[PDB]
DNA sequence: TGGTGGTGGTGGTGGTGGTGGTGGTGG
């Protein structure tokens, strides 16, 4: 926690080392060193911390991850794998960004994302008719704009040399991946 | 070849002399790997299952929704057991059992072991050490939604604790399969139901704990409410149907139905007058039921309770229904 | 972070102060050539190369300028951002868009100025 | 009659939990 985190980087100066993991349960309030030692975890998992043998190497970020691919045409494989990292901040989109997207196909020229540009995505799964979103459908991922009717759902277009996909969900899988917040471009 | 058959031999020597007598041997010639099976308490179900009641040295599954009458089932199997002379445990992880309505079903109140774990670690360490004893043949856990992992216990609430219990109940059920069939003991696990937010298509129920006990299980089981059952004005009883979801030993995905009447369990001879009908050992002359050429009475309710007052009929009907199904 | 330009008015540099929206932390070293600052722009006029209202377009700044580059500049005294195209002695900003005209205005009347280069373009509105 | 001198890392585990009611019509 931010709480304890900031008890090492206070307690390591007024004394000159770090307190035991004892010493942050009892402060924490309860009769365990797993207390402390669960947040000590969280704050190295984080990449605050470092443990070297059960005991810290020191406490001593990197912006939006870029993830994968996704077609503005035909859907395309969805496959993870964290290439590289940009320097921008979550606040300047809507909803905050999770995530980056490389886009490839010309399916949304007239909203304003075309060939190889990054779109910024908000993880969620709540998401109603209209919006851009992000879709699974068997293993290949599309984005588009969403209507959604009974048994069908129709991911529409925005460019007129584009025509409708419709999925039956009885005959195919279909996940929603997140919701678009913006684009970056640097080509 | 000949050459064959001795380099097969000397093969099968090797392994046995390494691992001990019996690791390998022809699939027709282990009488551990044969199939024997208990009574679950109704009729019906034991029809339903095919091999006629519950494996012993497997893994068997109970779930459905709230006051359906899944603890009432396991007391049921539990005390059928008994009255063979098993030895058997009960482990309430709810911390919701009542001992006299346990007494009340028919179960040896002073025979039944039991523990009320403080953590699922526990619990799990309870079942592993009674299996690997050998002198215990039946354990019940009470629920697994219950069963919380240490971490949790000794944490706040608001703390992330993202799939821990999960990995927990893989890493039993991976320790406990092969001491489960060694000393041959059968394991019920009972679990609940919640909701998978965010579902495009389909049912939309799942169970708590995770994906391993659905491959890990030889059957499961899916128990509901339909109905009351009325002495009068006032309910004296529900209405039960069971599904056999998945099935290793038989073929899978009938159904059954019986009465559980508050106090007293399921009622066997409410089943045995249905089976009898459908099967054309007992006469249904419009509203009055009949047997063997005399009138038996207005309902379901005369018919079992003429039956119960008469024991001849009832072990007459009893030991023909039981041969052809 | 790197300063925004918002609304500018004339008689004064795109970073006057009064023009700054704010102070927005970017990396510079992602575009080509180093960022500088960032420019708010309607661009109706620039949408078949994806140009929109309200989006955000980033500037190197310098006065060097090629043919067939795209240039944040000054026609008299206001901001525009558009392509050039060189005859000579005379020179037309040119838009990307299937409604707009050439600018050809005379220098010996009113001449052109540049200001930066686009390198990137950044958006944040409704969708 | 008298002892020398250290090599080289290996492999991931597991899923959670549903929320909320609109609008009368004809002699
Ligand atoms: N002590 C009791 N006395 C009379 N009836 C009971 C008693 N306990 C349970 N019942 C009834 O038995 C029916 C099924 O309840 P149980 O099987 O005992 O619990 P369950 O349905 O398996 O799980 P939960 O705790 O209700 S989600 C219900 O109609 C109960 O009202
Ligand atoms: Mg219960």
């Amino acid at each position: 926690q931010q709480e304890v985190f900031d008890l090492i980087r206070d307690h390591i100066s007024q004394t000159g080392m770090p307190p035991t993991r004892a010493e942050i349960a009892q402060r924490l309030g309860f009769r365990s060193p797993n207390a402390a030692e669960e947040h000590l975890k969280a704050l190295a998992r984080k990449g605050v911390i470092e443990i070297v043998s059960g005991a810290s190497r020191g406490i001593r970020e990197e912006g939006l991850p870029l993830v994968g691919r996704v077609a503005a045409g035909e859907p395309l494989l969805a496959q993870q794998h964290i290439e590289g990292h940009y320097q921008v901040d979550p606040s300047l989109f809507k909803p905050n960004a999770d995530f980056l997207l490389r886009v490839s196909g010309m399916s949304m020229k007239d909203i304003g994302i075309m060939d190889g540009d990054l779109l910024a995505v908000h993880k969620t799964q709540d998401v109603r008719n209209g919006q851009v979103v992000v879709a699974r459908i068997d293993d290949e991922v599309t984005v588009a704009r969403l209507k959604k009717q009974g048994n069908k759902v129709e991911l529409l277009p925005e460019n007129s040399e584009f025509k409708p996909i419709v999925v039956d969900l009885r005959q195919q899988s279909f996940t929603i991946e997140g919701l678009a917040v913006g684009v970056i471009r640097n080509g | 070849d000949e050459n064959k058959q001795k380099a097969l031999a000397a093969a099968l020597g090797q392994i046995e002399k390494q691992f001990g007598k019996g690791s390998i041997m022809r699939l027709g010639e282990d009488r551990s790997m044969d199939v024997e099976t208990i009574s679950t308490g109704s009729l019906s179900l034991d029809i339903a299952l095919g091999a006629g009641g519950l494996p012993m040295g497997r893994i068997v599954e109970i779930y459905g929704p709230e006051s359906s009458g899944k603890t009432t089932l396991t007391l049921q199997v539990i005390a059928a057991a008994q009255r063979e002379g098993k030895t058997c445990a009960f482990i309430d992880a709810e911390h919701a059992l009542d001992p006299i309505y346990a007494r009340k079903l028919g179960v040896d109140i002073d025979n039944l072991l039991c523990s009320q774990p403080d953590t699922g670690e526990q619990a799990l360490e309870i079942c592993d050490a009674l299996a690997r004893s050998g002198a215990v043949d039946v354990i019940v856990v009470d629920s697994v939604a219950a069963l919380t992992p240490k971490a949790e216990i000794e944490g706040e609430i608001g703390d992330s604790h993202m799939g821990l219990a999960a990995r927990m109940m893989s890493q039993a059920m991976r320790k406990l399969a092969g001491n489960l069939k060694q000393s041959n003991t059968l394991l019920i696990f009972i679990n609940q139901i919640r909701m998978k937010i965010g579902v495009m298509f389909g049912n939309p129920e799942t169970t708590t704990g995770g994906n391993a006990l659905k491959f890990y299980a030889s059957v499961r089981l899916d128990i509901r409410r339909i109905g009351a059952v009325k002495e009068g004005e006032n309910v004296v009883g529900s209405e039960t149907r069971v599904k056999v979801v998945k099935n290793k030993i038989a073929a899978p995905f009938k159904q059954a139905e019986f009465q559980i009447l508050y106090g007293e369990g399921i009622n066997f001879y409410g089943e045995l007058v249905d089976l009898g009908v459908k099967e054309k050992l007992i006469e249904k002359a419009g509203a009055w039921y009949s047997y063997k050429g005399e009138k038996i009475g207005q309902g379901k309710a005369n018919a079992t309770a003429w039956l119960k007052d008469n024991p001849e009929t009832a072990k007459e009907i009893e030991k023909k229904v039981r041969e052809l199904l």
